């Protein structure tokens, strides 16, 4: 896990061997893992490249961090307010810190990981201090131009 | 990070025995090749140097220990539990403000998302 | 439900006064004798009640519960922020209502 690092946001333009051909020139990437789904028969955009030494993965990680990968935001990682459709390449404390200009923040921020590699799932629950922040958000947040990718912003329970 | 708490604490002691705002002991500092960065107030150490001189502006108070000796808070627990009790009715009084801001703000957001948004009158 | 039907409705006359400043609108209104703040929303001109064609531009409505909505409406994209809590006041003292 420490030598691999796991790759989020791959379009359909991407591939198995695309992905060790592109992390070549990075390090010695000795295996490329793509897990596929069980509806569509595809990747899900995530997948992991196993390489030979640590500092190789770091060097992909530092180097092919929030890159545009076939029109994709392609990251490199280490292996009630609902968000979806996130970037992989912003953290907890970058999310924490872009929440932080429409209102305050509670506490951490936590964002949802799939069960197999552990990187990021595709969405993400953030909670604010009150509902003037979750109604600023609704309205600003909720269709903001992120880094390449179209976030969307809602209610995660609502009384009528 | 004890060198820089260190320093820190002695910027704070130095410029607390200044006669005036800008005629103290780390303004000439800066202008004799020093470098400290902890005097800009666009730092976050900032805050916690501003509040070390104001620690060490109220530890020259007159009732501090330089000039008078303290008695009530040194020679009387029944004093020290009245202030005790002072700080924790303080705190709850706090408390309850807290909670009436809150209130407050969850009654604004329940009036907010009842009002008509399709009455518009542009005059 | 509770709230929005038993909001009395008037609609009387508001009093806003725009100024164009550089680094706000001021309304007067009358005593709401309540806790509740008048609260401001910028919306689209998508949905009305009768739909004029032509609608592409956004207008920023302040409302109240004795009073009527004032909205007003704004051409440009982003010169400003239409946040309550963060660029708005409202004296009760005086009872005006400023945003900027």
């Amino acid at each position: 896990q420490d030598a691999t690092v796991y790759v989020g946001g791959l379009d359909e333009k991407v591939s198995e061997p695309l992905l060790w051909e592109l992390f070549l020139q990075a390090g010695p990437v000795v295996n490329t893992h793509m897990p596929k789904d069980r509806v569509t028969g595809q990747h899900q955009g995530y997948g992991f490249v196993e390489f030979l030494s640590e500092e190789d993965a770091d060097y992909a990680i530092k180097i092919m961090n929030m890159i545009k990968l076939y029109g994709k935001p392609i990251r490199v990682n280490k292996a009630n307010i609902f968000i979806g459709n996130l970037d992989p390449e912003i953290d907890e404390k970058l999310l924490y810190d872009t929440f932080s200009a429409f209102g305050v923040i509670l506490q951490t921020p936590k964002i949802m990981r799939d069960p197999d590699t552990g990187n990021s799932k595709g969405y993400a629950f953030i909670n604010f201090a009150s509902f003037d922040a979750s109604d600023a958000a609704i309205e600003a947040m909720n269709g903001q131009y992120l880094c390449n990718r179209p976030i969307t912003v809602s209610y995660a329970f609502k009384k009528d | 990070s004890a060198f820089d708490l260190d320093v820190v604490k002695l910027t704070a002691q130095f410029v607390a025995r200044n006669g005036r705002q800008f005629l103290t002991q780390l303004m000439q500092k800066e202008q004799r090749n020093y470098q400290f960065d902890f005097l800009r107030p666009q730092h976050s150490l900032f805050n916690y140097f501003t509040k070390l001189v104001e620690q060490y502006t109220k530890i020259l108070i007159p009732p501090k220990g330089l000039f008078s000796k303290l008695k009530k808070e040194a020679e009387n627990p029944r004093e020290v539990l009245d202030q005790v009790c002072y700080r924790v009715e303080w705190a709850k009084f706090q408390e309850r403000e807290r909670k009436k801001e809150e209130e407050e703000k969850e009654k604004e957001r329940v009036a907010y998302a009842q009002i008509d948004w399709h009455d518009f009158v542009v005059v | 439900v509770e709230v929005k039907k038993f909001v009395k409705i008037g609609r009387p006359g508001y009093k806003v006064t725009k100024q164009r400043d550089s680094e706000l609108f001021q309304i007067d209104y009358p005593e709401i004798a309540e806790g509740i703040m008048p609260r401001h929303r910028f919306m689209s001109a998508y949905e009305q009640r009768i739909e004029p064609p032509d609608r592409r531009w956004q207008y920023l409505l302040m409302a109240a519960e004795p009073y009527e909505t004032i909205a007003f409406k704004v051409p440009s994209r982003e010169i400003d922020k239409a946040e309550g809590k963060f660029w708005t006041h409202w004296n009760r003292e005086t009872k005006q209502f400023f945003l900027q």
